[PDB]
Protein backbone atom coordinates (compact mmCIF):
# COMPACT_ATOMS: atom_id res chain seq x y z
CA UNK A 1 0.00 0.00 0.00
CA UNK A 2 2.72 2.56 0.79
CA UNK A 3 4.43 1.44 -2.06
CA UNK A 4 1.59 2.50 -4.39
CA UNK A 5 1.50 5.30 -2.34
CA UNK A 6 4.91 6.85 -2.76
CA UNK A 7 4.91 5.66 -6.64
CA UNK A 8 1.61 7.67 -7.28
CA UNK A 9 3.04 10.46 -5.57
CA UNK A 10 5.84 10.82 -7.95
CA UNK A 11 4.25 9.83 -10.54
CA UNK A 12 3.16 13.71 -11.15
CA UNK A 13 6.25 15.42 -10.15
CA UNK A 14 7.94 12.67 -12.66
CA UNK A 15 4.97 14.21 -14.91
CA UNK A 16 4.74 17.72 -14.64
CA UNK A 17 8.01 18.34 -16.62
CA UNK A 18 6.68 17.14 -20.02
CA UNK A 19 3.62 19.72 -19.69
CA UNK A 20 5.65 22.17 -18.90
CA UNK A 21 8.05 21.64 -22.26
CA UNK A 22 4.55 21.39 -23.65
CA UNK A 23 3.20 24.46 -23.08
CA UNK A 24 6.54 26.14 -22.92
CA UNK A 25 6.67 25.35 -26.81
CA UNK A 26 2.93 25.93 -27.65
CA UNK A 27 3.37 29.09 -26.08
CA UNK A 28 6.55 29.52 -28.64
CA UNK A 29 4.28 28.24 -31.40
CA UNK A 30 1.96 31.15 -30.76
CA UNK A 31 4.67 33.71 -30.92
CA UNK A 32 5.65 32.74 -34.11
CA UNK A 33 2.13 32.70 -35.26
CA UNK A 34 1.60 36.24 -34.45
CA UNK A 35 4.72 37.04 -35.89
CA UNK A 36 3.77 35.62 -39.14
CA UNK A 37 0.50 37.32 -38.85
CA UNK A 38 2.06 40.47 -38.18
CA UNK A 39 3.97 40.07 -41.06
CA UNK A 40 0.81 39.51 -43.03
CA UNK A 41 -1.17 42.36 -41.48
CA UNK A 42 1.47 45.10 -41.82
CA UNK A 43 1.90 43.58 -45.37
CA UNK A 44 -2.07 44.00 -45.89
CA UNK A 45 -2.06 48.08 -44.93
CA UNK A 46 0.99 49.74 -45.73
CA UNK A 47 1.72 47.78 -49.02
CA UNK A 48 -1.80 46.57 -50.17
CA UNK A 49 -3.70 49.77 -48.52
CA UNK A 50 -0.92 52.70 -47.65
CA UNK A 51 1.13 53.15 -50.71
CA UNK A 52 -0.75 51.53 -53.45
CA UNK A 53 -4.47 52.38 -52.78
CA UNK B 1 16.12 36.84 -28.23
CA UNK B 2 14.44 36.22 -30.78
CA UNK B 3 11.20 38.09 -29.77
CA UNK B 4 13.51 40.99 -29.42
CA UNK B 5 15.48 40.58 -32.98
CA UNK B 6 12.82 39.21 -35.13
CA UNK B 7 10.64 41.83 -35.30
CA UNK B 8 8.37 42.63 -38.59
CA UNK B 9 10.15 45.29 -40.89
CA UNK B 10 8.73 48.91 -40.89
CA UNK B 11 7.78 50.77 -37.60
CA UNK B 12 5.15 48.75 -35.02
CA UNK B 13 1.39 48.08 -34.96
CA UNK B 14 0.80 51.09 -32.04
CA UNK B 15 3.08 53.01 -34.81
CA UNK B 16 1.22 52.09 -37.59
CA UNK B 17 -1.99 52.65 -36.73
CA UNK B 18 -1.41 56.54 -36.66
CA UNK B 19 0.63 56.06 -39.54
CA UNK B 20 -2.26 54.76 -41.22
CA UNK B 21 -4.62 56.95 -40.23
CA UNK B 22 -2.18 59.83 -41.40
CA UNK B 23 -1.71 58.33 -44.97
CA UNK B 24 -5.58 57.73 -44.80
CA UNK B 25 -6.48 61.02 -44.00
CA UNK B 26 -4.21 62.78 -46.29
CA UNK B 27 -5.39 60.18 -49.28
CA UNK B 28 -9.27 61.57 -48.23
CA UNK B 29 -8.01 65.27 -47.78
CA UNK B 30 -6.19 65.75 -51.11
CA UNK B 31 -9.17 63.80 -53.15
CA UNK B 32 -12.89 64.33 -51.78
CA UNK B 33 -12.64 67.71 -51.22
CA UNK B 34 -12.28 67.93 -55.58
CA UNK B 35 -15.09 65.09 -55.61
CA UNK B 36 -16.99 67.79 -53.93
CA UNK B 37 -16.15 70.46 -56.43
CA UNK B 38 -16.19 67.87 -59.26
CA UNK B 39 -19.93 67.13 -58.25
CA UNK B 40 -20.84 71.02 -57.84
CA UNK B 41 -19.34 71.62 -61.57
CA UNK B 42 -21.59 68.48 -62.31
CA UNK B 43 -24.76 69.74 -61.01
CA UNK B 44 -24.04 73.05 -62.32
CA UNK B 45 -24.31 71.08 -65.65
CA UNK B 46 -27.32 69.31 -64.84
CA UNK B 47 -29.15 72.73 -64.56
CA UNK B 48 -27.81 73.83 -67.49
CA UNK B 49 -29.24 70.98 -69.11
Amino acid sequence: VLVGEQQQCQDAKSQQKEQMLLLEKKSAAYSQVLLRCLTLLQRLLQEHRLKTQ
Amino acid sequence: LHMKTSLPPGLPTQELLQIQASQEKQQKENLGQALKRLEKLLKQALERI
